[PDB]
């Protein structure tokens, strides 16, 4: 795949699914370009046929995220779950990982 | 369809299956010679199967008609999926009966909260793979454009609507693409994309058909 | 900055942008050769941009000076953001003028209730994402220590101060870190962290500059 992991894989619902990773990137994948709207938001424009794979961040989503205010920031989800995401390195339940990247999406909207 | 139920055989007479060897997308019969589906479901050769229930067993009421014309919306964007709509003209007209019928185009856009019916032969599991032989049905409401863009920041164009449940558990999935979202007898949406399937605060995204009625009619008249 | 207003071109002459290819943090010029920012903004390579207003458009009044030294506080705690302060020595003295000016250090600590000016180029949305091209400005009061501790139970040290509104709506956000908080012409805070952005009962937490004047002065004199 054109990506090791992708937090925001936009995938069609056909068989098989046609996906594209919308994760913002900086250094750049085969073709790197700008995301709709802000041309400052670079993304890999490579599409892939099939399951997108794992999510880069340590949580599927997070309601209680505490982060530094740099961009990208570093965040730690204090959400208490019955089981962490397979991407969480340390699951003590709660995931103590401190992920550097976009702010995690909320599980519950507000 | 994840978290839905088996539709009563032929109770969704406008639902069609797009096949090129096997089922890969859904579609909606809107005219005896025209089917509307998702542009990303495009293939140079498509066979439309109408009056289907169990796609794996010949039951008698099926009609296999090949696509004579396949027209993807001229502004369709494969990366953003904006304008994900396509029209298929059948090689021969479809015989209309109680099991094969047309569905109406929208007379006006659906308002947030409108209860709709979504159907298809797509994946029924949000985790793994489980493809059904029988058409699945789902009752789901159209969501406000606000919570939609909230769920997909910077990804929702004016031609997309979110239909489903923000808490997850019920949504369309792989194999349902191009299929129908019907509300009060009107085709308001076409299964298009989404982050995974039935995920929390991640509803399905659909082509906003009410914005394509003009394109649909002019194309049909010109072909 | 969420809920603020666009500052007037070059009206915040001590505000700088930390760019490593893209803008990622703000800073404050306190010396013709020194900039103060947040420790978590550290990078081995950093370029300081002063005289900036619109970071996406060359305007003629900006100065691009690369960092020659980047000194993080020895007691910085990566897991709690305690002692979140850093000093950058420019490779060449910045040219001081009306657009590029220094901001004085605190003579003593700011009292609760004191109104301050928080500025930067960080996000402006409390839910979605919208990064401004023009420098944003915000008027906010210093919150009491008791109020800071209650909203952030067990996470506030003596080297941190909350600044903003308990009602949420206005506050700093991603992209502002390292940025200034000036009150009556004195740097009293540095954008550091918080629970979300402009959220209710989650005011911004800032590094308390009135605890580090000696560290700053001694570090500058010894480097
Ligand atoms: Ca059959
Ligand atoms: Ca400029």
């Amino acid at each position: 795949r054109p990506w090791k992991c992708c937090d925001e894989a936009v995938c069609t619902r056909s068989i098989p699914p046609i996906c594209t990773c919308m994760d913002e990137v900086f250094e750049c994948c085969k073709s790197c370009g700008p995301s709709m709207g802000d041309p400052s938001r670079r993304i890999c424009q490579d599409q892939y046929v099939g399951d997108p794979g794992p999510i880069c961040r340590p949580w599927e989503c997070c309601d209680k995220a505490i982060c530094t205010r740099s961009n990208p920031p570093t965040c730690r989800c204090v959400d208490e779950v019955k089981k962490c995401a397979p991407t969480c390195k340390t699951c003590l339940r709660v995931c103590i990982d401190s992920y550097f990247g976009p702010v995690p999406p909320r599980c519950t909207p507000r | 369809i994840v978290g839905g139920y088996t539709c009563a055989a032929n109770s969704i007479p406008y639902q069609v299956s797009l096949n090129s060897g096997s089922h890969f997308c859904g579609g909606s019969l809107i005219n005896s010679q025209w089917v509307v589906s998702a542009a990303h479901c495009y293939k140079s050769r498509i066979q439309v199967r109408l009056g289907e229930h169990n796609i794996d067993v010949l039951e008698g009421n099926e009609q296999f008609i090949n696509a004579a014309k396949i027209i993807t919306h001229p502004n369709f964007n494969g990366n953003t999926l904006d304008n994900d709509i396509m029209l298929i003209k059948l090689s021969s007209p479809a015989t209309l009966n109680s099991r094969v019928a047309t569905v109406s185009l929208p007379r006006s856009c659906a308002a947030a909260g409108t209860e709709c019916l979504i159907s298809g032969w797509g994946n029924t599991k949000s985790s793994g793979s489980s493809y059904p032989s029988l058409l699945q049905c789902l009752k789901a409401p159209v969501l406000s454009d606000s919570s939609c863009k909230s769920s997909y920041p910077g990804q929702i164009t004016g031609n997309m609507i979110c239909v489903g449940f923000l808490e997850g558990g019920k949504d369309s999935c792989q194999g349902d693409s191009g299929g129908p979202v019907v509300c009060n007898g009107q085709l308001q949406g076409i299964v298009s994309w989404g982050y995974g399937c039935a995920q929390k605060n991640k509803p399905g995204v659909y082509t906003k058909v009410c914005n394509y009625v003009n394109w649909i009619q002019q194309t049909i008249a010109a072909n």
